[PDB]
């Protein structure tokens, strides 16, 4: 049974960097794309960076292009986030996300960023 | 017998097969998992040169029974296993009615933990608006008693039975097999005394999947033959 579990959040000073990452359970994370969203508070959640079931393949929105890094551990079975030179608009929850059959989301992650 | 425990487990399985059918060469590439505890085969097939001129379901016989379920009482008549892991080659002449027919020859092996099947096929005779060059054939499969018999001459087994494909017009087709397995290895390796296998299998697509391609699912048991009051 597919399940998500985002974790790496924390409170980081501006210019700083973080790496969140992402356990996934009940399928292989080398077979499905898998994204990272963020939901700032009172705004619509934000698609942040995604990369294809094979691998070859990764996006990020423009707003984290250069800053974000997406990859994964295959035989973990993990993704990670890499997040460099954090600004303050980068706080939000983070999720992780896939779609096998329906969608899934993990529960989240919360990412601060202020001296 | 000592090869037989190379499938306790799960084992990874990899298939690499070219085809060339009156002309229309093709490519397939192969990979999945076998649990021969299970009796159970999960596979996916990439038609890796673009379509598949030839329907899938003619494909399956051809494209690993080692990982067959023989049940404790029969282990001893395991071939397959028997001449692992130097493999065996495994070669068939497959009869389509009123069509043309394929001939295959393989090679099943390890390389490294891998369970591995190459094989070249090539087809002749084919009607190019029949069942199969045209695509007749509906994307399923049947279940399937394969006769086995030992070959005590060419060291291996042989092989028949017939392949019933559900042609979309509601008609069914038979595909002739005759087969021949031999190890491709010095060691000794079980001969079985006739018996038979029972297969089940489901064939599906991925959703999400733009090539040409087959997934497959699989059950194939060991049984054997009870004779009646005539003895």
């Amino acid at each position: 049974q597919v399940q998500l579990v985002e974790s790496g959040g924390a409170l980081v000073q501006p210019g700083g960097s973080l790496r969140l990452s992402c356990a996934a359970s009940g399928f292989p994370v080398n077979r499905y794309s898998m994204r990272w969203y963020r939901q700032a508070p009172g705004k619509e959640r934000e698609w942040v960076a995604g990369m294809s079931s094979a691998g070859d393949r990764s996006s990020y929105e423009d707003s984290v292009k250069g800053r974000f890094t997406i990859s994964r551990d295959d035989a973990r079975n993990t993704v990670y986030l890499q997040m460099n030179s954090l600004k303050p608009e980068d706080t939000a929850v983070y999720y992780c996300n896939v779609n096998v059959g329906f969608e899934y989301w993990g529960q989240g992650t919360q990412v601060t960023v202020s001296s | 017998s000592k090869g037989e425990e190379l499938f306790t487990g799960v084992v990874p399985i990899l298939v690499e097969l070219d085809g060339d059918v009156n002309g229309h060469k093709f490519s397939v590439s192969g990979e999945g998992e076998g649990d021969a505890t299970y009796g159970k085969l999960t596979l996916k097939f990439i038609c890796t040169t673009g379509k598949l001129p030839v329907p899938w379901p003619t494909l399956v016989t051809t494209l690993v029974q080692c990982f067959s379920r023989y049940p404790d009482h029969m282990k001893q008549h395991d071939f397959f296993k028997s001449a692992m892991p130097e493999g065996y080659v495994q070669e068939r002449t497959i009869f389509f009615k009123d069509d043309g027919n394929y001939k295959t020859r393989a090679e099943v092996k390890f390389e490294g933990d891998t369970l591995v099947n190459r094989i070249e096929l090539k087809g002749i005779d084919f009607k190019e608006d029949g069942n199969i060059l045209g695509h007749k054939l509906e994307y399923n499969y049947n279940s399937h008693n394969v006769y086995i018999m030992a070959d005590k001459q060419k060291n291996g087994i042989k092989v028949n039975f017939k392949i019933r494909h559900n042609i979309e017009d509601g008609s069914v087709q038979l595909a002739d097999h005759y087969q021949q397995n031999t190890p491709i290895g010095d060691g000794p390796v079980l001969l079985p005394d006739n018996h038979y296998l029972s297969t089940q299998s489901a064939l599906s697509k991925d959703p999400n999947e733009k090539r040409d391609h087959m997934v497959l699912l699989e059950f194939v048991t060991a049984a054997g033959i009870t004779l009646g009051m005539d003895e």
